[PDB]
């Protein structure tokens, strides 16, 4: 068992501790560690792979579900409204909840034992790991709800599936364009996303919509933009004390926070109106996901950073030099060579110290140690393999949004209109969001607008 | 696989028609570049005590973690043109597009 012992049996792949380390002295412990599923167990002719359990399209997956019984359980087959269905015991002001999950073993039960509130259940099984994202899975809730009971009274006629399908195929457009709008733009930066994304032309069948092994590991560059604390904002975006900014090892599966300690509306304040943490090469990731990574529910608290060198490693991820090669940029041999990529000497030889050889550096670490680019938040290479794996899945996605025969001109003139400040006014009890783009807005009253002065989707063109 | 249809599956299945599992949920990630295991088919780098990487040991990821990134929380640098809904946007969206099952 990967969980409690220290040895190196399959599927067992335990992180050895260095001798001098900050956090655990004792060199016989180890930070816990389970190899990924391979697609072929057991083979002794197939080069080992791993499985994506979900759909790699850009179709709200993480509200709908992956997989057809799932997809059934998270529906509300009581009546013929076409909604997903939501928690029975409790409401946020009146606000729709997401269901509880139903787990043998509970990790959100550990986080307050008076409290007794369990896992929230959702399209991905990860809806609970900290509120900020439960409060992200419970805003796309409530908009599949809010759509698919006005587009019930614009067309009487229609039957549940009928509703539930139309509602979804709207919440995974919106997906895409607040992606591909609003957030690709941001991480890539503008000349990286007119290389990587040119202007859509149409869905052609020969492009692979396939998530690469790669972008699992190349994706979590977002480990470098977490700050330290949940932060919470009442009304007035003032922070809500008492626990206004409350550590991450304390909100990791903490489902109680969303239930008692407020709802998902100061979550989502705090999230608008605060910074994200900047990603400097000597501040690359913090510690409350450094060292006390689910702390509260393990025998010992997790390295994120960590687990995700070795998640490369149990993946066969090829080193840094390998990915540089593949997206057509210098692969540095030395010290002096990979200064110049970094344009920063006293990482690469901090780099050069644990490695050896540029060639070994695990992908995360070299690509989230490289600059920058300008108004982008990676370097070159993590925005070659990002930026290569979106257009994969807008090119190679027959339900694209824009692809024709998808959405009419006129659903299509509807859609553009959409935002994420103005879901959440027509979803939550705020009635100040963020001026767009959300994504750079940060700071209360500046970067701040009244939800009346946001159009609202108009739903017109969808009756018949 | 149906000639004609509004919707998506759920699974994903049916989206490429050529080859229908495409982009379908529980399928093997496609591989840009060849695996490298210590074996060449399986066992991970590191696995096997003493045994280089392209000639060189293979260093531990608590240690690197430890030496390139640890800081001290104090100096965080907060962002001047992002807030954290950039962050929380990209963790929802990657619950959206990857899920790697664990035993
Ligand atoms: C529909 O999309 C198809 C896929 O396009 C890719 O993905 C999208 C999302 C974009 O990023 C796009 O830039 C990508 O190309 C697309 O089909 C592709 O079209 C290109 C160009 O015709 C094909 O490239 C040619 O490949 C042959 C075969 O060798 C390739 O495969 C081997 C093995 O993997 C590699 O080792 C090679 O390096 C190649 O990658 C080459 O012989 C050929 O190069 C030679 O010829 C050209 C002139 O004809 C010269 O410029 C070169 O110097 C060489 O002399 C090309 O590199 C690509 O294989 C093909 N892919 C698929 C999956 O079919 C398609 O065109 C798009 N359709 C529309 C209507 O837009
Ligand atoms: C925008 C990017 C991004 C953000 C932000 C992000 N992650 Fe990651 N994280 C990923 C991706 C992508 C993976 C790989 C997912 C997969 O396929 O299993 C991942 C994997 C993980 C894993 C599995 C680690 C392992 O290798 O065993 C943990 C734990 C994790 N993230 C926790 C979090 C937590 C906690 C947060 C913050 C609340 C977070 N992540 C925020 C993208 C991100
Ligand atoms: N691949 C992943 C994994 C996790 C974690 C793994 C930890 N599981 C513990 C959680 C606590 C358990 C007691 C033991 C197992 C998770 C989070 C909720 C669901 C499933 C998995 C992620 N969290 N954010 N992004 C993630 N991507
Ligand atoms: C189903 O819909 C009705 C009407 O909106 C609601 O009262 C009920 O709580 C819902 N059930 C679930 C499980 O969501
Ligand atoms: C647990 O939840 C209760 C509310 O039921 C709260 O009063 C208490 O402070 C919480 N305990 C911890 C350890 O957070
Ligand atoms: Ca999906
Ligand atoms: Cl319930
Ligand atoms: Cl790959």
């Amino acid at each position: 068992n990967c969980e409690t012992s220290c040895v190196q049996q399959p599927p067992c792949f335990p992180l050895k501790i260095p001798p001098n380390d900050p956090r655990i002295k004792n060199q016989a412990d180890c930070i816990p560690f389970f190899r990924s599923c391979p697609a072929c167990p057991g083979s002794n002719i197939t080069i080992r792979n791993q499985i994506n359990a979900l759909t790699s399209f850009v179709d709200a997956s993480m509200v709908y579900g992956s997989e057809e019984p799932l997809a059934r359980n998270l529906r509300n087959m009581s009546n013929q409204l076409g909604l997903l269905a939501v928690n029975q015991r409790f409401q946020d002001n009146g606000r729709a909840l997401l269901p509880f999950d139903n787990l043998h073993d509970d990790p959100c039960l550990l986080t307050n034992r008076s409290a007794r509130i369990p896992c929230f259940l959702a399209g991905d099984t990860r809806s609970s790991e900290m509120p900020e994202l439960t409060s992200m899975h419970t805003l796309l809730l409530r908009e599949h709800n809010r759509l698919a009971t006005e587009l019930k009274s614009l067309n009487p006629r229609w039957d549940g599936e009928r509703l539930y399908q139309e509602a979804r195929k709207i919440v995974g457009a919106m997906v895409q364009i607040i992606t591909y709008r609003d957030y690709l733009p941001l991480v890539l930066g503008p000349t990286a996303m007119r290389k990587y994304l040119p202007t859509y032309r149409s869905y052609n069948d020969s492009v692979d919509p396939r998530i690469a092994n790669v972008f699992t590991n190349a994706f979590r560059y977002g480990h470098t933009l977490i700050q330290p604390f949940m932060f919470r904002l009442d009304n007035r975006y003032q922070p809500m004390e008492p626990n206004p900014r409350v550590p991450l090892s304390r909100v990791f599966f903490a489902s109680w926070r969303v239930v008692l300690e407020g709802g998902i509306d100061p979550i989502l304040r705090g999230l608008m109106a605060t910074p994200a943490k900047l990603n400097r090469q000597n501040q690359i990731a913090v510690d409350e996901i450094r060292e006390r990574l689910f702390e509260q529910v393990m025998r010992i608290g997790l390295d994120l950073p960590a687990l995700n060198m070795q998640r490369s490693r149990d993946h066969g991820l090829p080193g840094y030099n390998a990915w540089r090669r593949f997206c057509g940029l210098p692969q540095p041999e030395t010290v002096g060579q990979l200064g110049t990529v970094l344009r920063n000497l006293k990482l690469a030889r901090k780099l050069m110290e644990q490695y050896g050889t540029p060639n070994n550096i695990d992908i995360w670490m070299g690509g989230v140690s490289e600059p920058l680019k300008r108004k982008g938040r990676v370097g070159p290479l993590l925005a070659c393999i990002i930026g290569t794996q979106f257009r994969k899945l807008r090119d190679g996605d027959r339900f694209w949004w824009e692809n024709e025969g998808v959405f009419s001109m006129q659903q299509r003139q509807a859609l553009a209109q959409i935002s994420l400040p103005r879901i959440i006014c027509d979803n939550t009890g705020i009635t100040t969001v963020s001026k767009n783009n959300i994504f750079m807005s940060n700071s209360y009253p500046r970067d701040f607008v009244n939800c009346s002065t946001l159009p609202a989707l108009n739903l017109a063109s969808w009756r018949e | 696989c149906p000639e004609q249809d509004k919707y998506r599956t759920i699974t994903g299945m049916c989206n490429n028609r050529r080859s229908p599992t495409l982009g379908a949920s529980n399928r093997a990630f496609v591989r840009w570049l060849p695996a490298e295991y210590e074996d060449g088919f399986s066992l991970p780098y590191g696995w096997t005590p003493g045994v280089k990487r392209n000639g060189f040991p293979v260093a531990l990821a608590r240690a690197v973690s430890n030496e390139i990134v640890r800081f001290p929380t104090d100096q965080l640098t907060p962002d001047q043109e992002r807030s954290l809904m950039f962050m929380q946007w990209g963790q929802l969206l990657d619950h959206d597009l990857d899920f790697t099952p664990e035993p």
